[PDB]
């Protein structure tokens, strides 16, 4: 009725004091921490049947 | 979980003895059945297996052909029908549990057995036959297999039991490092290849007694001389 | 391949018996989806809860109701758990009309459904000793004026159905369609005979005879 | 030829 | 007065969306240009899971990797060997309406959840021979949609009643409750540290949330139609959903601007299923036509396809290990691939 | 018989590539229940024609068998098991159709067995009968003067009445229950009916005059050739399946 107001304004104040990094900062993380893993990614590298669990 | 033995006592040679295991206090219907059998003097010695639903039904060498194994789900059952006894046949006869798939602990628990007397592959070798201790210490059990048990999986079917006196088995560790449940953490078993070993750290009493070391790789079961330690 | 692998293997083929039997023995039900609105006889068809499962046995045969109207959720993304039904017993209550549109809706909705696209439905018009005690005192025309002509006891029926067959467009959904008799207790019949019917349609449609 | 001698082959 | 309220609520969305604006200085598509594409990858079926004979909707990698979970109409969880291709637990549930499972860190417990409105905790590892229920949870009164398994005691549950929960096992209460979400909550899914959990909803809608105090720390939107699952990032910073609109979009957590979107013309509709693989380079969704896709983390193409199964892919995993993945479908038949 | 032998080896290739085509464009359908026999019906049908055209086409190829007697008696008895099982196979398949039309997985291979034990019971008299002769060949020497007609009779009965009258009747009632409740049907049962009849008439008719031995013209130029013509209907029935279902193919 009227307390879903304060639920809203209060839920919206606090969302907006959170600190934001510029988005080219977080795309960077995100490509470091591809590059970073990329040796130890199975599925993105075919894995040598040798070791490889699941056909011998 | 219960696993009282009847049907044993005095009996002249060459006679028909039935062995009744009424497991009770667990599934039994999901559980192999094992009876294991210790003559008075010597260590373990493997007598007869039963899988699942009667699946699948084993024996010993010795015991192949002269005795027979049959479970009973509906009344939680175990029947071995004992024909034609020898001289060699008197030992303590111990009901097994043991499920076996992928994380289990086979051999988990033992039943008390009961005592059989009658009027009248794969070798284990344990090096050592008595070991003086003293409570606070750790110790070192060694084994040996015939030949490797570390099969094609990663995993080496080695199992160590422990008997304290006037006391039937426990499981220690199964697959030579996994610990049991319910086991104080201290045991610890480690092997490469043939040789094996179990160390207890920090010693402490309710230790005392004898330990046997299994394999399980490949049927019959053998057990080792057993290791006996005390103080 | 040792002999733990070989246990465990007896165990599996064990757990795969106990499993096909359990298909097998599920096999025999029919499930049946009993829809509508509030109010609208749900209980009369046998004579925090999410689904209320009821289940019955009638002539060699175990029918299974899964009569839900404890959700009280958009029905868009858990209905599709019911796409494998064989019919859906949608009662609508007679005798009330109010929610006559809203129950109009929901039948336009469920019968052009993409799961239900092709799942028939037995429609069942429930109350009608009440309906029919109440036409006379208040003629149809409030609801349907376009079209509702007499007052007639049979006409309004006769009416009311050819507008339940008019919302659905899907060429291969019959809707067997029966005049619930009150509370009377025959509904076990019609719903034998329909589903007999919409097994004997799938098998026909199925062994591709076209 | 089948079940039989071929006249002819 | 209510109407200055609804004025500063509007007015606090203008300042999201200009922080938003402003903080997007550029977008990956800009720079992630003049690196190497993960190319052509093509998944054959290394094992196909039989057994199940109704809709497969939820499995669980175990930590172990090898071990994995599945529900259906069966009436039963079924727990099941990858390795050697066969099923080691038959849990036969009480209702036959389920709609997830999750399989505990420690392989201890597992957990089941559909519209019975209740959350079952089965103990495996017990000393009797058969897998019990170790507990119920009540108290949503929606429908369960997904949960996940925090610690052995701590479960993550998001239900049909728009609200996710915390509960603690042991003593059976909800430990807390998120009530942020105003659309039903369809996906959760926990971060690696376990730390903060996200939950897709029916709103369009993404919402954050801190596992211990929980406020919607964080709450993402730009989806066009319902969003029907959610994954992290490995690296824990950042999250991919799908959603009806045949489309999946990445969100990043310190960047409330969503990052990529990932849709094709072929598509028509929505995505059933995601989930990342150990380098978070390969998303791996379960998409409309009995088919499940392979993007592109970066580049945002269509990397590869996977075999399609008879029926719609309703859940796939990438395994703890990143070694395989497995899709169960409506046709009952679980695929490993890799 | 130069140019006869040519236009038999070259019509039995013919009818070879033809039949091994219509069982093989199933797999097409490949990438349901009629399914289920449908694939079981084109690999007993290709049991039969590994088993049965290969061997008289080498035989009449080489002029004679140019073989040792117990690979002659094993060619014989794929040969009569071809000949049982796809006919039962048809039966069975037929049966299994009316039964869903009228009345709406293990019982179904548990069937195929049943039919497969009893086509071997009935192709081990074959061999029975047949016996090695001198160039040695399988001239099934005959222990009784009516013992091959009683033979021919039997395995007419066989394969002819019994599996016509049942299709027939199966066919029949579906036809019978969908009116109670169409050309379709009516097309069916025709088509169906009218394919067995062309395919089992001249080499079971002739095979009876012949037979008799009343003055039979097997010297017939005719006669030869319709004597060996036995296979088609393998080569016709899968193919008359998928282009009735053009939906299938497309």
């Amino acid at each position: 009725s009227i307390a879903q107001a304060r639920k809203l304004v209060e839920q919206l104040k606090m969302e907006a004091n959170i600190d934001r990094i510029k988005v080219s900062k977080a795309a960077a993380d995100l490509m470091a921490y591809c590059e970073a893993h990329a040796k130890e990614d199975p599925l993105l590298t075919p894995v040598p049947a040798s070791e490889n669990p699941f056909r011998e | 979980v219960q696993l009282v033995e009847s049907g044993g006592g005095l009996v002249q040679p060459g006679g028909s003895r039935k062995l009744s295991c009424s497991a009770s206090g667990f599934a039994f219907s999901s559980f192999g059945m094992h009876w294991v059998r210790q003559a008075p003097e010597k260590g373990l010695e493997w007598v007869a297996y039963i899988s699942s639903g009667s699946g699948t039904i084993y024996y010993a060498d010795t015991v192949k052909g002269r005795f027979t194994i049959s479970r009973d789900d509906p009344k939680n059952t175990l029947f071995l029908q004992m024909t034609s006894l020898r001289s060699e046949d008197t030992a303590m006869y111990y009901c097994v549990r043991s499920i076996y798939y992928y994380g289990s602990s086979p051999f988990d628990f033992w039943g008390q057995g009961t005592t059989l007397t009658v009027s009248s592959d794969i070798v284990m070798t344990q090096a050592t036959s008595s070991v003086p201790v003293t409570p606070g210490e750790s110790v070192s059990i060694s084994c040996r297999s015939s030949k490797s048990l570390l099969h094609s999986n990663g995993n080496t079917y080695l199992y160590w039991f422990l008997q304290r006196p006037g006391q039937s088995p426990q499981l220690l560790i199964y697959r030579m490092s996994n610990l049991a449940s319910g086991v104080p953490d201290r045991f610890s078993g480690s092997g490469s290849g043939t040789a094996f070993t179990l160390t207890i750290s920090r010693l402490e009493a309710e230790d005392v007694g004898v330990y046997y070391c299994m394999q399980h790789l490949e049927y019959p079961l053998t057990f080792g001389a057993g290791t006996k330690l005390e103080l | 391949l040792s002999a733990e692998d070989k246990a465990a293997v007896e165990r599996s083929k064990m757990i795969e018996k106990n499993l096909k039997e359990d298909g097998i023995s599920a096999a025999k039900d029919v499930k049946l989806l009993l829809l509508g609105a509030d109010n609208s006889g749900k209980s009369t068809i046998v004579k925090t809860t999410g689904i209320v499962e009821t289940h019955f046995t009638f002539k060699n045969l175990h029918f299974r109701l899964f009569d839900v109207g404890g959700q009280r959720s958009e029905r868009k993304k858990w209905i599709h758990c019911f796409e494998d039904v064989t019919a859906i017993i949608f009662c609508v209550d007679l005798s009330d009309y109010n929610r006559m549109h809203e129950s109009l809706m929901l039948f336009d909705s469920i019968c052009n459904n993409k799961f239900f696209i092709d799942t028939s439905i037995i429609l069942f018009l429930n109350k009608k000793d009440l309906f029919g005690e109440k036409i006379k005192k208040s003629p149809l025309t409030i609801c349907f004026p376009e079209y509702t002509g007499p007052n007639t006891y049979e006409d309004a029926a006769a009416y009311i159905q050819a507008q339940f067959e008019s919302k659905n467009r899907s060429p291969n959904k019959e809707i067997y369609c029966h005049m619930t008799c009150a509370t009377d207790t025959n509904n076990a019949q019609v719903i034998f005979d329909a589903v007999t019917d919409i097994i004997l349609q799938m098998n026909l449609r199925e062994y591709n005879l076209v | 030829c089948y079940i039989q001698n071929c006249p002819l082959g | 007065e209510l109407d200055q309220l609804r004025q500063e609520a509007e007015q606090l969305k203008n300042q999201i969306r200009d922080a938003r604006k402003a903080c997007a200085d550029a977008t990956l598509s800009q720079i992630t240009n003049n690196i190497d594409p993960v190319g052509r990858i093509q998944m054959r079926t290394r094992r196909t899971l039989r057994g199940h004979l109704a809709k497969i909707y939820a499995m669980h990698w175990g930590t172990d990797s090898r071990l994995l979970v599945s529900a259906s109409q069966d009436g039963k969880l079924i727990i099941w060997d990858s390795y050697t291709t066969n099923k080691v637990h038959a849990i036969p549930l009480r209702s036959s309406w389920v709609m997830t499972c999750a399989y505990a860190p420690s392989g201890n417990y597992v957990a089941c959840g559909g519209l019975d409105n209740i959350c079952s905790i089965y103990n495996l590892k017990t000393r009797e021979g058969n897998v019990r229920v170790s507990r119920e949870l009540a108290g949503h009164t929606g429908y369960l949609s997904c949960c996940r398994f925090l610690d052995d005691n701590q479960i993550v549950t998001s239900s049909g009643d728009t609200t996710c929960a915390l509960w603690d096992i042991e003593t059976g209460q909800q430990t807390t409750t998120f009530t942020g979400h105003t659309g039903d909550v369809m996906s959760l899914s926990l971060a690696p540290d376990t730390r903060l959990f996200v939950s897709g909803a029916c709103d369009a809608s993404a919402k954050l949330w801190d596992v211990r105090e929980g406020m919607c720390r964080q709450t993402f939107t730009g989806h066009e139609s319902d969003i029907n699952a959610i994954c992290f990032f490995p690296n824990g910073n950042a999250f991919a959903t799908g959603s009806d609109d045949a489309t999946c979009r990445l969100f990043d957590l310190r960047a409330d601007q969503e990052l990529m979107t990932y849709s094709h013309d072929n598509i028509i509709c929505g995505i059933t299923s995601v989930s990342f693989s150990k380098s978070g380079r390969l998303l791996l969704a379960g998409y409309d036509d009995f088919n499940c896709n392979v993007w592109d983390a970066l580049k945002a193409d269509r990397a590869g396809v996977l075999a399609g199964h008879d029926n719609r892919v309703s859940c796939l995993g990438v395994t703890d290990d990143g070694m395989a993945v497995a899709t169960g479908s409506w046709d009952s038949f679980l695929k490993i691939w890799n | 018989n130069e140019a006869l032998a040519r236009v038999e080896v070259a019509v039995l290739c013919l009818i070879l590539l033809l039949a091994l085509s219509g069982n093989a464009c199933v797999l097409l359908a490949l990438r349901s229940r009629l399914f289920f026999f449908m694939k079981h019906l084109s690999i007993a049908d290709l049991v039969v024609a590994v088993f049965q055209v290969l061997p008289q086409l080498l035989w009449d190829i080489t002029f004679r068998f140019y073989g040792p007697d117990l690979l002659c008696r094993l060619v014989k008895y794929l040969q009569v098991v071809g000949m049982f099982a796809s006919t039962y196979l048809l039966l069975l398949m037929s049966l299994d159709r009316c039964l869903a039309i009228c009345q709406p997985r293990r019982t179904y291979r548990l069937a195929v067995l049943a039919t497969w034990l009893g086509c071997l019971v009935a192709s081990a008299p074959q061999v029975h009968i047949f016996s090695l002769r001198e160039v040695f060949d399988c001239w099934a020497v005959f222990i009784q003067p009516w013992g091959p007609k009683a033979y021919i009779t039997w395995i007419t009965l066989a394969v002819y009445i019994v599996p016509v009258i049942v299709l027939a009747t199966c066919y029949g009632l579906i036809s019978f229950k969908i009116w109670q409740n169409k050309i379709r049907t009516v097309k069916m049962t025709f088509i169906i009916v009218l394919a067995f009849i062309v395919c089992w008439t001249p080499f079971f008719f002739v095979q009876m005059w012949s037979v008799w031995d009343a003055n039979a013209p097997k010297e017939a130029s005719a006669f030869i050739i319709v004597m060996l013509l036995a296979s088609l209907n393998s080569c016709c029935n899968p193919w008359i399946y998928m282009l009735f279902t053009g939906h299938l193919f497309h």
